[PDB]
């Protein structure tokens, strides 16, 4: 973690979506980051 | 009431800043030292003081119950808690011995001699100055050891940084009589990477610098200072020619706040104000010349554009 | 540093 | 996950993610792979054509061939596979190369580290020997033709002159004091006809002049050792180097005293590193985790949300994982940008081109 002052966990692990949506252009974004293997 | 013996590590847990007053607060976070649920169980009537000198914020610890179940799988709560401060740093429940200590101490204590002075200011007619130092320093190394666990007490989700990392820069402020800490704020420097030709033609190297944990104490928080500080160190940013933007990890609303505030009056005092709410006529290259000026992120200062064409519409 | 690998052929 | 779970995963995400992937089955591993600068010209049924050069690998068992493939892609990409020459080889191929002046040659080394010069009308033309074991670096100077920079497990660097007359099978020069241990990568700068770059496993990473006496212009310790380097084509200071510690490394040649930056994303070490030619700044990077990744150096340290902190650093901007082995090699194709061939251990060669919706593209 590369200079890196805040890469711990956090209290809880959210259930809410701050986006539940089908496939957009930074959904997609993210998709690649994740090489398309997350979950 | 066997259920007294289960205690919320957030009111065990009594942090206090000792000067001429010992003040005493809770943390908001204890998850990264007592488990996610925060809770201490096997303890009845459990307190656990975590206390600093004022000045050289010396560490003392001193763990008390009235009873503690004997049996193992229950936690050791002063050898957690000392795993995060420290090593041989820390006087343990002799409170004499740790004033003591820190009364020796405070004869030798001059960060203002050892570290490059940034600016200067006041506030409610006390004078505070600003500070910075690397982290392989072994004085700067010992005063952030020493407040480092306040990082992990109050901002959720904060690491231990890598203090081998020569990139890493810690502004202090002192109140400038008593040489009292009031915050710090670790900052990081990355490469900038302007593309193949700025790149070939300055061989001097560009760096966003990058605010990571912002920290001032809770005594002192509520009166400026977390302003007057995030102001000190994005101007000495302003003034050196290496960095192009200033950043910052992770922020919460507080932050994100007080990020808005400053920015914005520093956009106004500059005029750019009145430039983007009366003149959408611009080229892009003033958009980016304006934002390279100002050394602003680009998303943040996107919002603080649209935020100016709004407000004065 | 790399390892070379030993080969196989296509099963069909 | 299993790496056969993960796959399928992959597999139905591809739509999403790629503008364009092909799979292909080889009956035989290759260890290499290069487009070639073969113009992009419309087939009659709608197709553009590109082509490609791989080897094989049979550890004994087989002959081995230096292969050059025709790939037949949809034209709305601006689908078979198809081998239009075949020429017989000296053990596997480990590295083979065009020569950027003249594509109808193709420079090989092989297992062990005997160098080839193979013609794509006539077939093999040379062999240069000199090395004594097997390498994996080989290098023609973009700038000098006929410049053939070659590397091996025996600790020694060869300099050749392929692109004139005269007989070519004996090297111009030689260097046994470079590194003292395998060399493991070698590649001429992109605007210093005199430069070029050696890693080693000796954990020693060198900027060398040809023209010089003493060879060696800087000298870098290396955290653990690079497998590979790789020049900017937009900057003449710029390059990059990475191997066992899985980090992508940026230095800058005026400087060499401590790094740019390192990247983090890869699990295991890394074998293979390009920049792009097309676009300034972003860098491609495969190895032992089975992966591929693509980098924008013009994110380095750019401020990210924290939930997007978490997908990885801001500088990755894809990881490619449809490989279910390490990655032999892989190439970025020269005419059509975005454009990748990669090669996986169990006989998989796949062509692929990310969306056209990533910001970068
Ligand atoms: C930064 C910090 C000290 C607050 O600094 P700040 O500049 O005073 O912040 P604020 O602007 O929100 O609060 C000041 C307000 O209190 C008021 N105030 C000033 N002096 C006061 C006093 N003596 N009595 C009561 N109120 C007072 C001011 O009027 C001002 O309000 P205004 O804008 O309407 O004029 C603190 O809140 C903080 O952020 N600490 C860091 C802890 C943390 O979690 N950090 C994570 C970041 S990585």
């Amino acid at each position: 973690g590369k200079g890196l002052g805040k890469g711990g966990a956090k209290r809880h692990r959210k259930v809410l979506r701050d986006n539940i949506q089908g496939i957009t252009k930074p959904a997609i974004r993210r998709l690649a980051r994740r090489g398309g293997v997350k979950r | 009431k066997p259920e007294t013996w289960t205690s919320s590590a957030n009111e065990a847990l009594r942090v206090s800043i000792v000067g001429e007053n010992a003040v005493q607060f809770s943390p908001l976070f204890t998850y990264p030292i007592y488990g996610d649920s925060e809770k201490i169980y096997g303890y009845k009537d459990l307190i656990i003081h975590l206390a600093f000198d004022s000045v050289t914020f010396k560490p003392y610890v001193n763990v008390k119950y009235s009873a503690k179940l004997g049996d193992d799988n229950i936690v050791d709560v002063e050898k957690k808690l000392l795993s995060f401060l420290p090593k041989d740093d820390v006087i343990v429940r002799d409170e004499a011995k740790w004033v003591d200590c820190f009364a020796e101490e405070r004869k030798t204590h001059n960060l203002s001699d050892v570290f490059e002075k940034v600016s200067e200011y006041s506030l409610n007619g006390e004078e505070f100055v600003v500070y910075k130092s690397s982290l392989v320093d072994d004085f700067a190394r010992r005063m952030h050891r020493r407040v480092q666990i306040f990082s992990l007490l109050f901002i959720e989700a904060a690491n231990y940084i890598d203090e081998t990392d020569p990139s890493w820069q810690i502004y202090w402020l002192l109140n400038k009589k008593t040489k009292e800490l009031i915050g710090f704020v670790t900052t990081y420097k990355y490469w900038h990477y302007l593309g193949a030709k700025s790149f070939d033609e300055d061989i001097d190297k560009k760096f966003r610098a990058k605010i990571s944990q912002f920290l001032i104490f809770p005594p002192y928080q509520n009166k400026g200072h977390g302003s007057c500080l995030y102001e000190a160190i994005i101007q000495s940013w302003l003034e050196d020619k290496s960095i192009t933007e200033i950043t910052v990890e992770d922020p919460n609303e507080a932050f994100d706040d007080l990020r808005d505030r400053n920015d914005i009056q520093r956009l106004r005092k500059l005029g750019y104000d009145a430039v983007f709410q009366k003149h959408s006529d611009l080229s892009d290259e003033f958009l980016e010349s304006s934002r390279k000026s100002l050394k602003l992120e680009e998303r943040q200062f996107n919002r603080l554009v649209e935020m100016l064409l709004l407000l004065n519409n | 540093a790399r390892t070379k690998q030993t080969a196989r052929k296509s099963t069909g | 996950l299993s790496v056969d779970e993960e796959y399928d995963l992959w597999k139905s995400n591809v739509p999403l993610m790629y503008d364009f992937v092909s799979e292909t089955r080889l009956t035989w591993p290759s260890l290499t792979v290069q487009w070639l600068p073969t113009p992009v010209q419309e087939l009659d049924g709608g197709f553009i054509k590109q082509e490609l050069i791989i080897g094989t690998h049979t550890s004994g068992e087989e002959e081995n061939y230096l292969k050059f493939a025709e790939i037949n892609l949809p034209k709305e990409i601006l689908s078979n596979i198809r081998i239009t020459a075949k020429y017989e080889h000296e053990e596997e191929i480990t590295r083979a190369r065009y020569m950027p002046q003249d594509p109808n040659i193709v420079a090989t080394i092989n297992g062990q580290g005997t160098t080839f010069l193979y013609s794509r009308s006539e077939g093999l033309q040379s062999t240069l020997k000199f090395h004594k074991d097997n390498g994996y670096a080989l290098s023609f100077s973009t700038l000098v033709k006929g410049r053939l920079l070659s590397g091996s497990d025996d600790h020694t660097v060869a300099l050749w002159e392929v692109g004139s007359g005269g007989d070519p099978t004996k090297p111009v020069r030689t260097w046994n004091d470079l590194h003292s241990d395998i060399i493991n990568d070698n590649k001429w700068h992109n605007f210093n006809k005199d430069l070029f770059g050696t890693v080693s496993e000796d954990s020693l990473l060198k900027i060398n002049d040809v023209r010089a006496n003493n060879t060696t212009i800087d000298t870098v310790k290396c955290p653990q050792p690079f497998n590979t380097l790789a020049f900017s084509h937009h900057s003449s200071n710029l390059l990059a180097a990475a191997g066992m510690d899985s980090y992508v490394y940026l230095y800058d040649l005026r400087n060499m005293k401590e790094p740019l930056h390192h990247m983090s994303g890869h699990e295991d070490a890394v074998n293979n590193l390009e920049f792009s030619t097309h676009v300034d700044g972003v860098v491609v990077s495969s190895g032992s985790d089975n992966r591929l990744m693509m980098w924008d150096l013009k994110q380095i340290g750019a401020e990210q949300t924290p939930d997007d902190a978490e997908d990885g650093v801001p500088e990755l901007i894809m990881v490619h994982a449809g490989h279910r082995s390490s990655v032999n090699d892989f190439d970025l194709n020269p005419q059509i940008p975005w454009l990748v061939a990669s090669a996986e251990e169990e006989n998989i060669l796949q062509v692929w081109k990310c969306s056209h919706s990533l910001p970068i593209v």
